[PDB]
């Protein structure tokens, strides 16, 4: 039982990284395609034209 | 007790869970907060080894307790001679600042005033710098 | 250490459910950026084009 809260803990451990993980990427996500894609829309493209 | 507790952690990476390091740590506040007085070359030596394992088995992600008070404790025994735990330290604390978190501007204001403000480590300095750099990228 | 298992386990969970939070100010965030960007390309539109 040990072993098994062992892992237990420690799977819970993984989905905590995994979400971690998908959070970051989640951001980048949005930083690299709303948030920069806003960035050009915006302030070069929309103010540009 | 340095020494034994640097075969522990180096060996027993893994299998020190968070309550366990939640007790380690504060080994390691004993410690260091005996570092002061004790004064030894060799127990300063083996107390930064002992550090610098805990640090490469952070980037290694091998170690897995509080990172907060653990890099806390960092904080504290900040102003000794290990360089890159300086590093390491600042750009971890990085990671609490940020616009969408709570106080982010606040804890990087700390973040300047201890290690930008009154730090004169130049590398230290140009990373809290570039810190702030990507914050503001950000 | 059953007892000291169940403990940290209960920690990890609440330190795992904080992302609730996280995850609720980045839906802001993202409707924020996103909606921002909609406005910005619909006033983009109507002004100037």
């Amino acid at each position: 039982d040990i072993q098994m809260w062992k892992v237990s803990l420690q799977k819970e451990q993984a989905r905590y990284n995994q979400l971690q993980e998908q959070r970051d990427t989640m951001v980048t996500k949005l930083h690299s395609q709303i948030r920069q894609l806003q960035h050009d829309r915006e302030e070069f493209y929309n103010q540009s034209q | 007790i340095v020494l034994s507790i640097t075969r522990l952690i180096k060996k027993y990476r893994k299998e020190l869970q968070v309550v366990a390091w939640d007790i380690l740590l504060n080994i390691i506040e004993r410690l260091l907060q005996q570092l002061q007085t004790l004064d030894s070359p060799e127990l300063r030596t083996i107390v930064h080894d002992l550090l610098t394992t805990v640090e490469e088995l952070c980037d290694q992600n091998e170690f897995h307790g509080s990172q907060e008070r653990y890099f806390e404790l960092v904080e504290r025994c900040a102003d000794q001679r290990p360089e890159s735990s300086l590093l390491n330290l600042i750009s971890y604390r990085a990671q609490s600042i940020h616009p969408a978190k709570d106080g982010w501007i606040q804890n990087l204001q700390a973040l300047m005033e201890r290690f930008f403000r009154s730090e004169s480590r130049g590398a230290v300095r140009i990373k809290v710098l570039d810190v702030l750099s990507f914050v503001l990228l950000i």
